[PDB]
RNA sequence: UGUAUGGCAAGUCUAACCGGAGUAUCCGGGGAGGCACAGGGAAACCGACAUGGCCGCAGGGCUUGCCCGAGGGCCGCCGU
RNA sequence: UAUGCCAGCUGGUGGAUUGCUCGGCUCAGGCGCUGAUGAAGGACGUGCCAAGCUGCGAUAAGCUGUGGGGAGCCGCACGGAGGCGAAGAACCACAGAUUUCCGAAUGAGAAUCUCUAACAAUUGCUUCGCGCAAUGAGGAACCCCGAGAACUGAAACAUCUCAGUAUCGGGAGGAACAGAAAACGCAACGUGAUGUCGUUAGUAACCGCGAGUGAACGCGAUACAGCCCAAACCGAAGCCCUCACGGGCAAUGUGGUGUCAGGGCUACCUCUCAUCAGCCGACCGUCUUCACGAAGUCUCUUGGAAUAGAGCGUGAUACAGGGUGACAACCCCGUACUGAAGACCAGUACGCUGUGCGGUAGUGCCAGAGUAGCGGGGGUUGGAUAUCCCUCGCGAAUAACGCAGGCAUCGACUGCGAAGGCUAAACACAACCUGAGACCGAUAGUGAACAAGUAGUGUGAACGAACGCUGCAAAGUACCCUCAGAAGGGAGGCGAAAUAGAGCAUGAAAUCAGUUGGCGAUCGAGCGACAGGGCAUACAAGGUCCCUUGACGAAUGA
C-alpha cells in the first residue's frame, strides 16, 4: 500500500484517462506504478538519448536521473525528475509531469515507454 | 497486524513440535559450529591462500574514466578553454588520500581533450588521441622506464 | 501569490508577495513522520531494575515431594517469571535506543510542506480551527514584536476574526487513564501558532492553545501539531520573509 | 515540581513556618483596599464569613487555628455529637473570607501595611 | 540478508562535536568517515559495450496484416 | 416428598475488579571525601504518663548566638494532665555548646564491661622526653597496583574460548591513572605532551589457520600547558625548629647555576616581558534556596458539599502542577516577570612583584648501568621473526656516542636522546541535592508505599515475608431494654450514605446459609450441540407468533 498522496492520486487520473479516452499506456503506467518501488523506472539521460525519437513522448514510468549525455529535442514525461535531470533536458527538449502529459494528451498517442 | 501480533493462541509461535525451540542443538551447534562436519554446505573451504604486502608499501590510485571527463566538459567551464584543456588532478575526488590519479579508458571521447594526469592507460591515449588530441604526463608521472 | 498586511488595529496596511514555499505541495504523510520523529526523540529512557527478581538463592527441590521444579526458598516460590515476585521475563530496558532518524531533505521538505498547508483556508478550517476569514495565514507587521500586554493581543485577534479559535482552546480535557498520577491529568485543543522573527511573543504565550515561535526555527511540530496539517498562523512581516529560505 | 505526588508531598511534610501559607484566607473589598494585599493568615480573633460548606453565609471568630492539620475553629461553626455536646466543625481557609482583623501585635500591623512585604 | 514504504540520486548519509533556542525535543553547522561511482590478479601489475547483430512481451505507429519496438532473451565484442 | 441436581434471589465468606498514590523504577543536571580534635557503625540511655520509629546524649525529642519566621507551640501520634510563647516560642538557615559505653580503638584485659597513668604498634624529626608529627579505619560505585577460576563455547576435547571475566590481597582521590618523545613513519619540504569521544575497522594481526580473537598510525572532535632535577662550573653563600636565646641539619654537598629552542666554561652582541617563585583575586554561567507576585469566590437550578449546567464578569511576561466537601488561570499554595543569598566554577582567569628571553665564535668540561643489548625458561598480547612483562645467566658505548623507523647484519637516510622527577583542563561513578517520565500502580513496581532488612528461620556464614483506602466533618453512636457482661443483641442517635461503624471506597469468582423456579426416592454416566414439547417469567433495553382462505410456486411429484 503506498503511503504518498500525490502517487495515489496520479495513479488515479491515469486509470481515469486510459478509462474514458483511447488509450492503453495509461493503464499500463498505473499498473507498474500500483507495483513495488524495487520494480518502478530508475533511467538515466543516456538511455533516452539512444532509444527516443523527436516528435515522440517519452514516458518513464518511475524517475529521470541525470548521467549521461541528451541532444534529441524530446518531451520527456515522468513521475519524478531528479534536479540535475530537468536542467539537463530542458536545455535540449522539455521536462514534462506525468500529470500534464495526461490533460495534454488523454487518448496516449505517438508515445514510447523507456525503463 | 503482523505475523509476531498474530502468534497468541498458536503454542509453538511457528516452530513446528515444541520440542523444537531449545539449545543450540536446534542450530547444530553454536555460530559457525560444523562448518566442516554436518553443515559443511555453502562454505568457503578451509585453508590458507596467498600473501598479504605491508600496508604502508601499498599505493593507491584515484582512477576515472574518459567517459565522466567527457560527458561534464561543458559543465567544467571553471577549467581552460583551449583550441579543451583539463588537468585531472583537479576533477577527481579524494584526490589528496591518493597516491596518484590514473586515466582509464572506458567510454567514447567526442571532443578534443588535453589530458594532464599521472597515468595513462593503453586505451586512454588510443581513444584521446585518435580523436584529435594530446595526453600531457606530469612531473610525477615521469616513473615509466 | 499576495498576501494582506495589517497593522495593530486589524486595518488593511499593504500587501507583500507570499513566498514560493507557501505553493509547496501538502504532504501529510512526510509531515506526519517528521512529528512521530520529534515526538519520540524526546521520549526517556526506562526500563526495569535488571537484578529485580533475581536477588535470592532459590533452589528447586528437583522430583521427589510431588511438586514442580520451581525454585523455592523458605517454601516460597521466587525468581522464575510465572512465579510472584519473580523476574519480568522480557522486561523493557533502558539499553533501547527510542530514537528514530529522519534524512535532513525528508525532514526539511515536511516543514516547507507545513508552512504550505498554512496557507490554504480549507485545511485550516478542516484541521478544526474556529475563524471568520478567506485570506490565510493572517499576516501582521513588525510592530508586533513589540506588544507586552496579553489582553492588547486579544483585541487585535477580535479585529482580526480570529479570536474564535482560543474560544475553542478555553477548554480543558481531563484526561482518562492513570496519565492524571504522572502528571499528565490535562491536556486542550491546539489553536494560534505565532511566529515572529527575533523573539518569541511574549504577550501571545499565555493565549488558551497558542505557540509562539520563530521563522529561524519554527519545526513541523508547531506548524502542523500532531501531524494534521494547516495550522491557523499569525506571522510578522520579517517573519513571512525568513521563512521563505527554508 | 510539576509532579503532583511531589505537590502534595511538599504540603503535608512542610515544616511549621511553611505550613502559615496553608492557613491563608482572602480578605473582603474594605480589608484588601486598605492594605494592598489580597490574603492575609487567619489569626486566632479575626472575624471571618464561610463562603462554601453547609455553613455557608454565617459570620463569626475565628477560636483556633491548627497549622499541624492546616485548619480553622470559628465560633457557632459547630456540630452536635451524640451526647449534646457542640463540637466546633473544621474549616478550611480557602473556603473563608476576613471581615475584620485583630491587630494587637505590632509586628502583624507593621506586616500588613508594608509595600515590600506581605502577611 | 530480504521485503514494503518514503527522501535524495551518480551520488547519498552524516558521527563525535559546535552555535542557536522555545534548552534532553527542536533550527542551523559538522562529509571525519562509510557505502556506491570498475574490475581482474596471491602479488607485481594491468585496466572495461554513454551499443555491433538477431529474436521479441508490453506500449506506440499505419493505409489493420506491416513497421518502431524500452524492459527481457540469444550472440558478438571489451578488461583481467 | 426425604438425601439431592441446575439456575437465580437475600445475606455471608473472600478480596478480584475499577478508581486513588505518601512507594518504587529509569533517565538527566549539580555536587562529592570522612577519621586519633577518636570516624563510619553498634550498645545502652533519654519523654509527665512512652512499647516501636525518629531525634538526642547524663545539659539526652534537647542548650546558646546571629539571621529569617510568626501567634502560636509541646516529633511520628487526633490522649489525659500540665506547660511554654509579645522577655517574640514553634519552625528554618548558619555557627557554637554538650556529646555515656563499645567501635581503627591506641595503658592492660573483656561478648559494649573491668583493672592499675598510657599516641598500643610501626615510623620521621628530635630539646633523645611520646617533646612535635605521621600511619591505622570508613565510603554507592568509579580509580590504580597485585593474585586469578570454572561452568560455558569449539555441538566431544587438550591449545583456543568463557576471561584477565568472577572472586581474592593492597592502595589513592573527588575524581583516579596518563603526560611534554631515545614519539610517529598517510616516508614527508610532513605531525608534534596526555586522556577521552566519533571514525579508522571487524581493517592489519592472532588462531587444532577450527570455533573464535582483534589493535594502531592518521583523521574529525573535546580540552589544551608546559615544566623541575642529576652533572659540568661555583663551594657554605643554605635549610629546619624557636618569640628570642639557643638547638638540629649540611663538604658522603645545604645553596647558586643548569636541563636539546643542550647546558657549562672563555671572548664578545643585544636584550628581557619566556620561564619559575610569590601577592592579589573576580565577572559570567551553572546548581540550590528565598523575597515579591495579576484577576469572581456574583445570579439561578441541581447537590450533603459547586470545583457542574445556564447567565454575567476578570487577569494573563502568570492557561505549569497541587490544594480546596465534584471538571478552579481569577478560592488557597504556586506559576510568568524582577530581584536576593549560598555553593561550585576558583585561590582559577585577568592584573601585579620579582627573576631575566636570546644570539655569535671557541672548547672531545657535563648529560641517569646490571641499564641498552644477547641467550635459557615462562606469562601476556592482535603483535605476527615484528606486544608488553617476570625470572635465571651474560652484558656496551659516552654525543667524535646512542636508541628508533614491525626479521637479522653493515652502509646511507629520516626521527629522537632511555636508564631521574612534576604537571591544570576535557573523560569514570552516583553516595548526596534537585529535576524529569508514551515506565509500574499494592500478587505490580525495590525484598521493603505498612513495624522492612521489620516479624521470623539457621550454631554460623547467611536467609527473609505479608499487611495501603471510614467520613465533607468523628459528627467514631447519648439514652433505654437484655445479658455473667466496657461482649454481643434489640431499640435508638449521626450522616447524602452505616449494605461508609473501625483491616470501615468498590466488593468479582470459587464457595456457605436461607429461599424461589424447574426436576426428583423404577432408574444409567463427557454433563452438551441442533430440533421439538412441559412448566416458570413485573417494567426496561427484543416484537413478534398461531389458524381458515388466497397469491406465488424450484427440484420433486401423485
Ligand atoms: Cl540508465
Ligand atoms: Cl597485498
Ligand atoms: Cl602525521
Ligand atoms: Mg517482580
Ligand atoms: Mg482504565
Ligand atoms: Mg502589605
Ligand atoms: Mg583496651
Ligand atoms: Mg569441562
Ligand atoms: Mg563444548
Ligand atoms: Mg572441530
Ligand atoms: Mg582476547
Ligand atoms: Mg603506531
Ligand atoms: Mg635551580
Ligand atoms: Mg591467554
Ligand atoms: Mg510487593
Ligand atoms: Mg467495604
Ligand atoms: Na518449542
Ligand atoms: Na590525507
Ligand atoms: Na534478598
Ligand atoms: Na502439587
Ligand atoms: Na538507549
Ligand atoms: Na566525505
Ligand atoms: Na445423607
Ligand atoms: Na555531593
Ligand atoms: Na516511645
Ligand atoms: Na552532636
Ligand atoms: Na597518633
Ligand atoms: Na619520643
Ligand atoms: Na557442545
Ligand atoms: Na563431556
Ligand atoms: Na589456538
Ligand atoms: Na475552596
Ligand atoms: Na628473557
Ligand atoms: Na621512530
Ligand atoms: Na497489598
Ligand atoms: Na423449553
Ligand atoms: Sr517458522
Ligand atoms: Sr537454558
Ligand atoms: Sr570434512
Ligand atoms: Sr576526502
Ligand atoms: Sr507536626
Ligand atoms: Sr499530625
Ligand atoms: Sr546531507
Ligand atoms: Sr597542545
Ligand atoms: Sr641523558
Ligand atoms: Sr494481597
Ligand atoms: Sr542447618
Ligand atoms: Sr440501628
Ligand atoms: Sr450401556
Ligand atoms: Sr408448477
Amino acid at each position: 500500500s503506498k503511503t504518498n498522496p500525490r502517487l495515489s492520486s496520479l495513479i488515479a487520473d491515469l486509470k481515469s484517462a486510459a478509462r474514458s479516452s483511447g488509450g492503453a499506456v495509461w493503464g499500463d503506467v498505473a499498473e507498474r506504478l500500483e507495483k513495488p518501488r524495487r520494480t518502478h523506472a530508475e533511467v538515466n539521460l543516456g538511455r533516452i538519448e539512444r532509444y527516443a525519437q523527436e516528435d515522440e513522448t517519452v514516458v518513464v514510468p518511475g524517475k529521470v536521473l541525470g548521467s549521461g549525455v541528451l541532444q534529441k529535442d524530446v518531451t520527456v514525461a515522468a513521475v519524478d525528475f531528479s534536479g540535475t535531470a530537468e536542467t539537463k533536458i530542458d536545455q535540449v527538449g522539455e521536462a514534462v509531469s506525468l500529470e500534464q502529459a495526461i490533460e495534454n494528451n488523454p487518448e496516449g498517442s505517438h508515445v514510447r515507454v523507456i525503463r | 497486524t503482523s505475523k509476531k501480533k498474530r502468534q497468541r493462541g498458536s503454542r509453538t509461535h511457528g516452530g513446528g513440535s515444541h520440542k523444537n525451540r531449545r539449545g543450540a542443538g536446534h542450530r547444530g551447534g553454536r555460530g559457525d559450529a560444523g562448518r566442516d562436519k554436518h553443515e559443511f554446505h555453502n562454505h568457503e573451504p578451509l585453508g590458507k591462500s596467498g600473501f598479504k604486502r605491508p600496508q604502508k608499501v601499498q599505493e593507491e590510485a584515484a582512477t576515472i574514466d574518459v567517459r565522466e571527463i567527457d560527458e561534464n566538459v561543458t559543465l567544467l567551464a571553471a577549467d581552460d578553454v583551449a583550441e579543451f584543456r583539463v588537468d585531472v588532478r583537479d576533477v577527481v575526488e579524494e584526490a589528496d588520500d591518493a597516491d596518484y590519479v590514473k586515466v582509464l579508458g572506458a567510454g567514447q571521447v567526442r571532443h578534443e581533450l588535453t589530458l594532464i594526469a599521472d597515468d595513462f592507460s593503453e586505451g586512454a591515449r588510443e581513444k584521446v588521441e585518435g580523436a584529435g588530441g594530446s595526453v600531457e604526463l606530469t612531473d610525477l608521472g615521469e616513473e615509466r622506464q | 501569490m499576495q498576501a494582506t498586511i495589517y497593522d495593530l488595529d486589524g486595518n488593511t496596511d499593504g500587501e507583500v508577495d507570499l513566498p514560493d514555499v507557501f505553493e509547496t505541495p501538502v504532504r501529510s504523510d512526510l509531515i506526519g513522520k517528521a512529528v512521530r520523529a520529534a515526538q519520540a526523540n524526546r521520549k526517556q529512557d526506562y526500563g526495569s531494575d535488571e537484578y529485580a527478581g533475581l536477588r535470592t538463592p532459590a533452589e528447586s527441590f528437583g522430583s521427589g515431594r510431588g511438586q514442580a521444579h520451581v525454585p523455592k526458598q523458605d517454601g516460597r516460590a521466587r525468581r522464575v517469571p510465572q512465579a510472584v515476585k519473580g523476574r519480568s521475563a522480557h522486561p523493557p530496558k533502558t539499553e533501547k535506543d527510542r530514537s528514530l532518524d529522519l534524512n535532513d531533505k525528508e525532514r526539511q521538505l515536511a516543514v516547507r510542506s507545513a508552512l504550505a498547508a498554512t496557507a490554504d483556508a480549507d485545511l485550516v478550517a478542516d484541521r478544526g480551527h474556529e475563524f471568520d476569514r478567506d485570506e490565510v495565514p493572517v499576516v501582521v507587521s513588525d510592530d508586533f514584536e513589540d506588544l507586552v500586554k496579553t489582553q492588547e493581543v486579544v483585541s487585535l485577534l477580535e479585529a482580526l476574526d480570529v479570536h474564535a479559535d482560543i474560544d475553542r482552546a478555553d477548554e480543558t480535557k481531563i484526561k482518562a487513564g492513570q496519565g492524571s498520577a504522572r502528571g499528565r491529568k490535562y491536556r486542550r485543543p491546539a489553536s494560534i501558532l505565532f511566529v515572529t522573527s527575533d523573539e518569541p511573543s511574549t504577550a501571545a504565550r499565555n493565549l488558551a492553545g497558542a505557540d509562539v515561535a520563530t521563522a529561524s526555527e519554527v519545526n513541523t511540530e508547531d506548524l502542523a501539531p500532531g501531524g494534521a496539517p494547516g495550522r491557523l498562523t499569525v506571522f510578522t512581516e520579517s517573519a513571512l520573509a525568513e521563512v521563505a529560505e527554508r | 515540581s510539576k509532579q503532583p505526588d511531589k505537590q502534595r508531598k511538599s504540603q503535608r511534610r512542610a515544616p511549621l513556618h511553611e505550613r502559615h501559607k496553608q492557613v491563608r484566607a482572602t480578605l473582603s473589598a474594605d480589608l484588601r483596599e486598605e492594605y494592598g494585599q489580597r490574603n492575609v493568615r487567619v489569626n486566632a480573633g479575626d472575624t471571618v464569613e464561610v463562603l462554601r460548606g453547609d455553613f455557608a453565609g454565617e459570620e463569626g471568630e475565628v477560636i483556633n487555628v491548627d497549622l499541624d492539620k492546616a485548619v480553622i475553629h470559628v465560633e457557632d461553626v459547630t456540630l452536635e455529637k451524640t451526647d449534646g455536646e457542640e463540637v466546633p466543625r473544621p474549616l478550611d481557609t480557602s473556603n473563608v473570607r476576613v471581615t475584620d482583623l485583630d491587630l494587637e501585635d505590632e509586628k502583624r500591623e507593621a506586616r500588613l501595611e508594608s509595600e515590600d512585604d506581605s502577611a
